[PDB]
């Protein structure tokens, strides 16, 4: 259940990078 | 007891000649304050 | 802005400051050789002078060893040097 | 956008809602007391005072319930080893219940309070604005503090009409809750002595009301008035938490030290009653003062209560535990259940030897064996290929008295070493270690997860001191600095005093 | 003109005055032979 | 820097029984103590890859 | 107010305290601290 | 027009070095902690207290000097001059420790004064008063260390000694003890050091490789004045350079410099509380899991075992003088030691 | 009941969403060993 | 607004919001009394500290 | 390995409740204007 | 009895004392002497 | 094994490890500097004994 | 009892996500208008 559960966060910090890259907040100037 | 006379004495004539040269300049400055 | 004090740089570059600490300046200098010179530095602070660290054929460590009796307990370690 | 780490200041300009607010972390805290007693009366176990007490469980509330006179259950139990007993109702499970059902009576009045939050009380007559009256109130409930504190040690701790308080011999023992006499003496200042505990809610009952009803009269100056902010209630909230974790630093520092206010036979003994060989020396004394009076070695020894001898073992020293070896003492080293007495080592030639018992610092600790002046004499080694000392070597037996193994005498090196390892931890006691599976690995007491938990939350409130502190005094400047600030001001010499446009 | 003696006067004396003493106290030290 | 020029065994200061007294007894001072822990984990790191007196490597 | 110039003084502070750190670290050598 | 006000205005007057009511606590307390330091490994010894040689005196240079605590037998006494132990006598007032006390406490009222000081400036010139706030986290570090942690051990001998190589022999005993690495508080607070250092270098880099070309020089210094109203470096520019390069890059300077405030500051204050912690010897020394393992494994190992023998070996031969007041004895062939070695 | 004047309304942007993720995920994994131990 | 009975009884409590003593008022006489706190805080804690030992008290657990 | 049992709801726990504390925010804020 | 202890406790007081008796009293006469021109 | 002494030493979570013991271990002492790539061990097995993955990392 | 050991976090979650989800609904849904 241990290797389960660091993997599984692991996978979400991947994901979670894949998220704030592609979908960010687009910064605009004005 | 002599050895403070000695290891002090050098403070007494350095603090004397600095006084010595500045007195002309250190009461202009107080007779100024009042 | 500016404070009001004069500044260091034509204090430190003007004769009077340096008459003033041409003497100062070395005489502090030897007081402070005198210092311990005089061996007073070893007795002021109570340092072991290099030959009073332990007796003659002593080679265990002064220690102290009970908080309310420490002022004589070193008392006694200075006293069997003798 | 409210921010979320400022959702909760929509209620600094609502009394009502504030009220509301804090009746409701009341019903918090006190329904958190009622279920965790009923979880501590549902894990424990009161069939033995001397070697399973409460402190080796895991109990949290459990001894700040018996520091104030509950000791009896409604089942029929007390902690003291009584049985036959009427507590009448105020038990342990009265006392959780209690804060049971005034949990909900707090979150009842929170819903009304929260309702009706536009009362006439809370309106300022001449204005019309929300407004707290912030220097009276104080005045109103600190007299109501030095009442309940005059009270408490009046009535409660003497005896006139209470139970006292948990008092206990220097070796805690015999601890029973006995009344207390006020000690006005100088001894009264003595963290060690109850009378002290009762003089001070005596006498800090009389000055807090006298202050009480100075603090209501007097308006406050306003050289005092401005300068604190006292018209801004965040300023109350700034000090509050000051004086909070001030207590919060002696509360930790009592606990882990030791006072009439922890007693051993609660929250476990110290750590250094374990530093300087406290239980062994009176241990010892009984030893010398059975020898001198004719007994024999197994007489003396049979004379030491296991209470006593219990106490004289590292596994019960509050700073051996870890940050992460969670549950009761009796998860690591097990469930104490027997002493089997005092240990006593002799070499061939007859010598009696002594073990070198293990510090608090080390988590393994080398078994080495001494006489009785400092020189080894056993050991065992580690490389054996120039060993001197070893067991073997010595012909070192190990002898018993008192306990279970009154008389005995073992010879071969495997069984006399595996006592020797156990006496660097003082006494040796036989654990049970299958009823709940412990691992063997050392845990600490509540006196030191108490110790640990208000240590730390007194350095957090400090933070709380200064932030609050700091938006107080900085309330103009909290959302940004003067857009058109003159550099006159901050440049140098421009005016003779930092700040003030007066004195150019 | 300027003042003299000040504030920063002592400021700086406080720490000067005891340095240079150090500094030949531990220039004694260079030569105590054992 | 530092660890790229303590690969090839230039370490670090030196100080171990460099004060002595007038007879000849070593006295220790901080240096000597960091000695003490330093010798504790030599003799321990890697407790069956030497067969030799000296860890020149 | 400058009478001596402030880059000789710069020298002349500089080079007195070249001499005396440096004898310290020629003290390091010889006497008490030198192992020997 | 009282006493108070006339007071008032000649603490505050705008002068060379600011005083203030914070430096009537702050100046004779940061100068006394510091001169007795610097008078203390001039000339003070630790020989009846510890056994070693602490001095420019007695032969140690500027890494060995060290104003060592006092002795283990002291407790956790203040050590006052006039106190019950040294009665009066400064010499032997220094012969026992008195100088460490005389430090650790004018120094904490000094930070003290000095946070205080912070305060008070702030107020004066109408700025926010961040960077007393930021100034928490060197305090509860230095209370935390200096001052908790002996306490909750036997005595302020086991607190730092203030000295380079004291500081040294403070960490690897905290490695030999308490595993102090494997803390998770201590790693926080790594991550708040190395993280603050990573903000520090690369924020400073990317302001100098993005400014505008307001001069006519190739040393681009002397084209600013701080009495500007636009920004010295595009902000723009930056932004699309660290989005292609790392991922994301910051859009808001208020938040970029807000978080070079939170990083560093929460480090400490974590690495605090784990020091708190093992005041009590509340270690994160062991997981259970791989010591059940490992005891009936002996073919089980990993880096964490590896670093036990580590410990158990610093703790083996470094006791004995460390702690010279347990006596500490112990024969040649109880030392842990691998082979050869 | 008349309403409360003192109601506000509560905000947390995309990026804040992103970094509160990070922070906690983060505190998981390096705490989890320790409570699995 | 709203009154109730016990709001009416109250009132009177919550009613002096903003007033002060002019001057100073009795701030000389609180600061003398924070003196006398601090020194008897220094005794108590001088006690358990063990650096201030009187006559008849015994900081330990035989008291 | 023998790790402890509670571990697991430990961490769930410990990376779900403060989760959703943020999702809850931030779609609430969206729906906004 | 007045212990050694208590009578160390009445030198420190004192002391305490004479240093912040000096120390203001010093400083209440500089700022007489050197008010600011309004 | 890292020290080449027939002594294995477990790094990953599947060989009872978690995230603050796990780690990638180097290469073995055996093969010392020289280069280790997966095409001059016999195979993967041989391969992942002596620290292979550790130098292509 | 010997209870199953995973049947508390069985049953937290059971209760947890699917609660949760209807919370996330319902306050962007207020948030609206
Ligand atoms: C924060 C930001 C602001 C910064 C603040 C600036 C710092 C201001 C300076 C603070 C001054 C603190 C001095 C504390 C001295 C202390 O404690 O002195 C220690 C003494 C206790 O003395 C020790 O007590 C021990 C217990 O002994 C007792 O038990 C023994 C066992 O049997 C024997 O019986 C013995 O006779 C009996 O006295 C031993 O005797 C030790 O030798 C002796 O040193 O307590 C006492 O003075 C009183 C202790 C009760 C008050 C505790 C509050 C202070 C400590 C807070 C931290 C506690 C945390 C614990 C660590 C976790
Ligand atoms: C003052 C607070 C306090 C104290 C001292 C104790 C003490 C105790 N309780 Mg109790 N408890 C408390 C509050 C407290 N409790 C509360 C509020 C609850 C309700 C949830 C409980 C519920 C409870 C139960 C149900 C039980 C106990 C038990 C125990 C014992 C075991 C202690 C243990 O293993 O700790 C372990 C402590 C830790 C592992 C430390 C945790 C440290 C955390 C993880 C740090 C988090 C880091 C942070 C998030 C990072 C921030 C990052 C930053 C950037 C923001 C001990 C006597 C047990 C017992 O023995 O009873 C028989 C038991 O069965 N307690
Ligand atoms: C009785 C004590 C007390 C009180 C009444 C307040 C009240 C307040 N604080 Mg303060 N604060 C305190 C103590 C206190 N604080 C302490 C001790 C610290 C230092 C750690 C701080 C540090 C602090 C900062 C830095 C800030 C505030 C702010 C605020 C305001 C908004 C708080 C809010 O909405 O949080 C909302 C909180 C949440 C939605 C979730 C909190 C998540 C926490 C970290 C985990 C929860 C743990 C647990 C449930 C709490 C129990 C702890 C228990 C062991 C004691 C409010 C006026 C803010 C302010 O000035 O507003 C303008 C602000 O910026 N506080
Ligand atoms: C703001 C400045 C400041 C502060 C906060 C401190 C703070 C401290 N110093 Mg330091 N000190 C200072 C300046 C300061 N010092 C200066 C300028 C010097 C140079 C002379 C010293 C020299 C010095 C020495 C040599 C020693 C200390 C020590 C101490 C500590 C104990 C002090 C104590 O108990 O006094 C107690 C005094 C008070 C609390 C004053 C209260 C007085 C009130 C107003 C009542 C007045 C009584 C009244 C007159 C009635 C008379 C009493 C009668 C019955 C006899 C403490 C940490 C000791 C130390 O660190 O030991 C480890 C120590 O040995 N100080
Ligand atoms: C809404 C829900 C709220 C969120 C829920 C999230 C819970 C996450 C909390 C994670 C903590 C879990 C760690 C313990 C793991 C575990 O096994 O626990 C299990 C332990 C209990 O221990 C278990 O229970 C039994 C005892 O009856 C046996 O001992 C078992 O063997 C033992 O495993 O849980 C507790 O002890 C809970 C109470 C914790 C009390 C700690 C107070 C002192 C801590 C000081 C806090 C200061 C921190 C400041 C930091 C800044
Ligand atoms: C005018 C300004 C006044 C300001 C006062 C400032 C107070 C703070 C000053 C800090 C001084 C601390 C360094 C003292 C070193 C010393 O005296 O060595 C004096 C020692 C004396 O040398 C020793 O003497 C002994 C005699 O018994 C033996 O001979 C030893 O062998 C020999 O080593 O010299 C050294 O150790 C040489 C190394 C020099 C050390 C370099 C310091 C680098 C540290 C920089 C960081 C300090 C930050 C302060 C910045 C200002
Ligand atoms: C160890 C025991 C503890 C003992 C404690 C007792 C010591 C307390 C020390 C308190 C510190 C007092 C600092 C006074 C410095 C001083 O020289 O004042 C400055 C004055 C006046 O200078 C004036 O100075 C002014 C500038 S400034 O204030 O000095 O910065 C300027 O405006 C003005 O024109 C000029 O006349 O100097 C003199 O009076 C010259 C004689
Ligand atoms: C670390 C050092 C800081 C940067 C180095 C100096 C820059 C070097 C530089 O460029 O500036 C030199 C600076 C300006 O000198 P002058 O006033 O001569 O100005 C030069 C021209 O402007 C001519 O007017 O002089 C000083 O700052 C002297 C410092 C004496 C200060 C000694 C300390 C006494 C005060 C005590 C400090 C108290 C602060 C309060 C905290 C407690
Ligand atoms: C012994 C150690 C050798 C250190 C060499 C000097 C360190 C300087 C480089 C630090 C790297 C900082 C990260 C980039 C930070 C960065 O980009 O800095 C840029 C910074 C500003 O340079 P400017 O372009 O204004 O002009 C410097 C030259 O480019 C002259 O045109 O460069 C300097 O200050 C150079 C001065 C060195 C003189 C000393
Ligand atoms: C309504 C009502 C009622 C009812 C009531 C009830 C039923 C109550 C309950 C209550 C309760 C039953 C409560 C509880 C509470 C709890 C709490 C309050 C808790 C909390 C906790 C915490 C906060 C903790 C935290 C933590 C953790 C978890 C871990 C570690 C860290 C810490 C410690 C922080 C009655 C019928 C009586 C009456 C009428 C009305
Ligand atoms: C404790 C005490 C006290 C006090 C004292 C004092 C306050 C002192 C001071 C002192 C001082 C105040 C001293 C000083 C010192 C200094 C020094 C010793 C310095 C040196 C340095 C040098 C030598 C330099 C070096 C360097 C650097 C830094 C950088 C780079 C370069 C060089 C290397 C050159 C009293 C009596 C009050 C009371 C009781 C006790
Ligand atoms: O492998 Mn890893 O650590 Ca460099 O020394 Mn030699 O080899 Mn081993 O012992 Mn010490
Ligand atoms: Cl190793
Ligand atoms: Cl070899």
């Amino acid at each position: 259940m241990e290797t389960i559960t660091y993997v599984f966060i692991f996978a979400c910090i991947i994901a979670l990078f894949f998220f704030a890259i592609f979908f960010r907040e687009p910064p605009r100037i004005t | 007891d002599w050895r403070v006379l000695v290891v002090l004495l050098p403070v007494l004539l350095a603090a004397g000649w600095a006084v010595r040269n500045i007195l002309p300049y250190a009461v202009k400055q107080v007779q100024k304050l009042l | 802005g500016t404070t009001g004090e004069r500044p260091f740089s034509d204090i430190i570059t003007s004769v009077r400051y340096w008459v003033i600490h041409s003497i100062t300046i070395p005489a502090l200098f030897i007081a402070g050789w005198l210092f311990v010179s005089t061996g007073l530095a070893y007795d002021v602070f109570g340092t072991p002078r290099p030959d009073s660290y332990y007796a003659q054929e002593q080679r265990s460590i002064p220690l102290v060893t009970d908080r309310f009796e420490a002022k004589q307990q070193v008392e006694t370690f200075l006293e069997q040097l003798k | 956008g409210l921010p979320w780490y400022r959702v909760h200041t929509v209620l600094i300009n609502d009394p009502g809602r504030l009220i509301a607010a804090h009746l409701m972390h009341t019903a918090l805290v006190a329904g958190w007391a009622g279920s965790m007693a009923l979880y501590e009366l549902a894990t424990f176990d009161p069939s033995d005072p001397v070697l399973n007490p409460m402190w080796r469980q895991g109990m949290f509330v459990l001894p700040f319930m018996a520091r104030l006179g509950v000791t009896g259950s409604w089942s029929g139990w007390s902690i003291t080893g009584e049985t036959g007993i009427d507590p009448g109702f105020w038990s342990f499970e009265g006392v959780a219940l209690a804060h049971i059902v005034l949990s909900g009576l707090l979150f009842l009045a929170a819903c009304w309070h929260w309702v009706y939050w536009d009362l006439e009380l809370f309106r300022d007559p001449r204005t019309g604005e929300p407004a707290l009256d912030l220097p009276k109130m104080f005045g109103i409930h600190l007299f109501l503090a030095g009442l309940l504190c005059f009270g408490f040690g009046a009535f409660h701790l003497t005896g006139l009409f209470g139970p006292g308080m948990w008092v206990s011999d220097p070796y805690g023992l015999t601890g029973s809750v006995q009344p207390v006499a006020p000690e006005w003496g100088p001894d009264g200042f003595n963290p060690y002595n109850p009378g002290g505990v009762v003089a001070h809610h005596i006498a800090a009952g009389i000055v807090g009301i006298i202050a009480g009803l100075f603090h209501i009269l007097v308006r406050p100056p306003q050289r005092l008035y401005k300068a604190l902010r006292m018209g801004n209630i965040e300023t109350v909230l700034s000090s509050s938490i000051a004086a909070v974790f001030f207590a919060a630093f002696v509360v930790a520092g009592t606990m882990w030290y030791g006072s009439a206010t922890t007693p051993i036979e609660l929250f476990g003994p110290t750590r250094y009653q374990w530093d300087s060989s406290y239980f062994q020396q009176e241990i010892n004394r009984r030893v010398q003062a059975s020898l001198a009076s004719g007994a024999t070695l197994e007489e003396a020894w049979s004379a030491i209560p296991e209470k006593l001898a219990f106490y004289d073992y590292i596994g019960n020293n509050p700073a051996k535990g870890g940050l992460f070896r969670t549950g009761p003492m009796n998860k690591g080293d097990g469930i104490a259940q027997a002493w089997k007495g005092h240990a006593v080592f002799r070499n061939k030639e007859g010598e009696e030897l002594f073990v070198r018992r293990m510090p608090a610092f080390f988590e393994s600790f080398p078994v080495i064996l001494t006489d009785k002046n400092g020189v080894v004499k056993a050991d065992i080694p580690f490389r054996r290929a120039e060993s001197k000392y070893s067991f073997e070597q010595q012909g070192v037996t190990v002898s018993f008295y008192g306990g279970e193994l009154n008389g005995q005498t073992f010879t071969d090196p495997p069984t006399v070493k595996s006592y020797a390892r156990k006496a660097i931890f003082g006494e040796i006691f036989e654990f049970d270690t299958e009823t709940l599976n412990s691992d063997g690995i050392f845990r600490t007491s509540p006196r030191g997860w108490f110790t640990f938990a208000h240590a730390v939350f007194a350095l957090l409130f400090f933070f709380g001191h200064i932030w609050h502190g700091a938006r107080t005094l900085f309330r103009d400047v909290f959302s940004g600095i003067d857009p058109e600030l003159s550099p006159e001001q901050v440049e140098w010499g421009f005016y003779q005093k930092v700040g003030d446009v007066t004195t150019r | 003109s300027y003042p003299i003696f000040t504030v920063r006067w002592v400021a700086v004396h406080t720490l000067a005055v005891p340095t240079i003493f150090f500094l030949g106290a531990i220039a004694a030290m260079q030569f105590i032979q054992r | 820097l530092g660890i790229s020029t303590m690969a090839f065994n230039l370490n670090g200061f030196n100080f171990n029984h460099s004060v002595i007294d007038a007879k000849g007894n070593v006295i220790n001072t901080w240096a000597d103590i960091i000695n003490r822990a330093n010798l504790g984990m030599e003799v321990m790191h890697e407790r069956n890859a030497h067969n030799f007196p000296l860890d020149l490597a | 107010g400058g009478r001596i110039p402030l880059w000789i003084v710069a020298t002349v502070a500089g080079m007195g305290v070249i001499v005396i750190v440096g004898l310290f670290f020629y003290g390091a050598y010889a006497g008490l601290g030198s192992s020997l | 027009r009282g006493w108070f006000d006339i007071l008032d205005d000649w603490l505050k007057r705008d002068r060379f070095v600011f005083v203030g009511w914070s430096g009537i606590l702050l100046f004779p307390c940061a100068y006394l902690a510091l001169g007795g330091w610097l008078t203390g490994t001039t000339f003070v010894t630790s020989w009846y207290t510890h056994g070693l040689a602490s001095s420019y005196l007695e032969g140690c240079n500027f890494l060995t000097v060290a104003v060592s605590t006092p002795a283990n037998s002291m407790g956790h006494s203040l050590l006052l001059l006039w106190g019950p132990e040294a009665q009066g006598d400064f010499t032997r007032w220094c012969q026992l420790g008195g100088l460490w006390t005389f430090i650790a406490l004018h120094g904490a009222f000094g930070l003290i004064g000095f946070m205080l000081r912070q305060f008070e400036i702030a107020r004066l010139v109408g700025v926010r008063p961040y960077n007393a706030i930021a100034f928490s986290a060197p305090i509860a570090v230095f209370v935390s260390v200096f001052l908790i942690y002996p306490l909750g051990q036997s005595s302020w001998f086991f607190a730092p000694s203030f000295g380079v190589a004291a500081i040294f022999r403070f960490l690897l005993f905290f490695q030999g003890f308490h595993n102090w690495t494997l803390n998770p508080f201590h790693m926080m607070g790594v991550a708040g050091v190395l993280g603050g250092a990573l903000l520090c270098a690369i924020h400073g880099a990317t302001v100098e490789n993005t400014l505008f070309q307001d001069g006519e020089g190739a040393s681009t210094f002397r084209a600013f004045n701080p009495t500007q109203a636009e920004e010295t470096y595009s902000m723009v520019t930056a932004n699309r350079f660290w989005s292609q390069i790392f991922g994301i890059a910051f859009s808001n300077k208020r938040w970029l410099h807000f978080f070079m405030l939170f990083v560093p500051v929460t480090g400490l204050w974590m690495s605090a509380i784990g020091v708190v912690g093992l005041a009590l010897n509340l270690r994160s020394y062991d997981f259970i899991s791989q010591e059940i393992r490992a005891a009936e494994d002996p073919e089980f190992e990993t880096f964490y075992t590896k670093n036990l023998l580590l410990n158990e070996g610093i703790r083996a031969w470094m006791a004995p003088q460390d702690q010279p007041h347990e006596n500490f004895v112990f024969p040649e062939e109880v030392l842990p030691r691998g082979n050869a070695l | 009941m008349e309403p409360n004047p003192n109601r506000q309304p509560v905000e947390l942007n995309r990026t804040s969403l992103y970094l509160g993720l990070l922070l906690i995920l983060v505190l998981a994994l390096l705490f989890s060993s320790y409570f699995f131990n | 607004a709203r009154r109730t009975w016990l709001g009416d009884i109250l009132r009177p409590l919550n009613s002096e919001y903003g007033k002060v003593a002019p001057g100073w008022g009795t701030t000389p006489l609180m600061a003398v009394f924070m003196g006398l706190f601090l020194v008897f805080l220094l005794i108590i804690l001088e006690i358990y500290n063990s650096t201030l030992i009187l006559d008849g008290v015994n900081v330990s657990w035989k008291a | 390995m023998e790790v402890n049992q509670l571990g697991l709801i430990a961490t769930a726990l410990f990376v779900l409740v403060p989760s959703v504390f943020l999702i809850i925010l931030y779609v609430q804020t969206e729906s906004q204007q | 009895t007045i212990t050694p202890s208590l009578k160390g406790f009445f030198i420190g007081l004192l002391s305490g004392a004479v240093v912040l008796g000096l120390t203001f009293a010093v400083l209440i006469a500089i700022s007489q002497i050197d008010k600011v021109q309004r | 094994d890292i020290d080449g002494i027939r002594e294995p030493v477990s790094g990953s979570l599947l060989y009872g490890n978690n995230i603050i013991t796990g780690a990638v271990v180097p290469s073995s002492n055996a093969i010392g500097l020289h280069f280790y790539p997966i095409w001059e061990a016999a195979s993967l097995d041989e391969w992942l004994y002596n620290g292979g993955p550790y130098q292509l990392i």
